[PDB]
């Protein structure tokens, strides 16, 4: 859950 | 007027991005590799936002969205270089400001990888690949990326089916002279998969040698 | 009654061949790898004679016939194992006398390769792959093998087209419930290409370590 | 032209 990929996928 | 999915992918197509190799740094393999990894890092952001425009991709679990991108990212990057290179001869358009010929590929240690990318270019030139076909194949490459880690197998199959249908509908309307054109386009995906595997292995090894700096997102996709 | 090319490939299908692991030799990674390389060496002879039955293959230059086989041989070997494994669960039927489960794959150092072969098996089970589709995909894998060294590009394209047409004709007649089945079958080829590349790299490395004896023909295909 | 593959392809 530290993943930049996950962060950008959540990013609106 | 043709398939709405194809029209939608065309408008979702991200804007060009420049490599901007540092003009103060001497030319070297390390500069060329730094520049390409930096360009890939920035294109990966743009690819993540693009995938969200693909009908049904945003409805998958974030886990499945990550899995598809972790498997397909280098195929997506390679297809972009391939499309930009179609009006060139024996040159790869990484970016409008970063066109590599054989000499430059040799200087970067990329002759073998770049010759395989040029093999993809040669096949798509002979087929007169259109932008409509390019953007549909990019989306199919994402949906068909064969991740070992998919949660909702049936939902990923439905995404493949929607995009495959769009390609077939596009080809049935635009290319009546060749009723097998859709299949010929699908028959280019094995070489894209093979060239992607070669690229990832090559940049993973460069990561190991530790002489080329790489940004967080590129590193995360290489480590996946 | 269906497509003649498909009927012809079915009758050209070679007979089963046994692994015959040496029952006097203790079980080990070296025995398992020796047995598989010996089995591949014998199947490669059978694959060469099979390819001659493919309409138009024998009309290519011997150079182009060699190029196609040098690129596709491991895909052809893998598809055979995949087809034989479809009624099994988490086991690979190399031969009726050589069925590997996960424990045996671990013991041979083949867990990662065999898990990727099992991924192909899982997809073809879900699609209810038929023998007709198997033999047509084997021939397509040969014709579409993307050798860098082809002399008669247009003749190799015509071979692809003839076999692609046979698959489409087969699916149009046998599978009216799914007018995209031919394309779905073509969309399995990237994973076959990826798994083949993994297999060749793995056996090339075993060749380098020099602890597993290999026969002339297998060695020639690995060195290509 | 020493190739076993070429030999088997020529083989009748
Ligand atoms: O093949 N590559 O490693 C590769 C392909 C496309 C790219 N676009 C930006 C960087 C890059 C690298
Ligand atoms: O994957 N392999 O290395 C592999 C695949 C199929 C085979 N059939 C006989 C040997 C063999 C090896």
């Amino acid at each position: 859950n530290n993943s930049l990929l996950l962060h950008l996928l959540k990013s609106q | 007027p043709y398939n709405k999915i194809v029209s939608h992918l065309l408008v979702a197509e991200p804007e060009k991005i420049y490599a901007m190799p540092d003009p103060t740094v001497p030319d070297s393999d390390i500069k060329a590799l730094t520049t390409l990894c930096d360009l890939a890092d920035r294109e990966l952001v743009v690819i993540i936002g693009w995938a969200k425009h693909i009908p049904g991709f945003s409805t998958l679990s974030l886990a499945d969205q990550m899995s598809l991108l972790q498997s397909a990212w280098m195929e997506i990057l390679i297809l972009g270089v391939v499309y930009r290179s179609l009006s060139f001869e024996d040159e790869l358009v990484y970016a409008d400001d970063y066109i590599m010929d054989e000499d430059q590929s040799k200087l970067a240690g990329l002759l073998d990888l770049n010759n395989a990318i040029l093999q993809l270019v040669k096949k798509y030139k002979s087929m007169k690949l259109e932008k409509e076909e390019f953007v549909t194949l990019k989306a199919i490459a994402l949906a068909n990326s064969d991740s070992m880690h998919i949660e909702d197998v049936e939902a990923v199959q439905k995404l493949q089916d929607v995009l495959h249908e769009a390609l077939q509908d596009y080809e049935a309307g635009q290319h009546m002279e060749d009723p097998r054109r859709a299949g010929k386009m699908l028959m280019t995906l094995p070489l894209l998969r093979q060239t992607s595997t070669k690229a990832v292995q090559h940049f993973y090894n460069i990561k190991l040698e530790g002489k080329v700096p790489m940004h967080k997102l590129f590193l995360e996709m290489l480590e996946a």
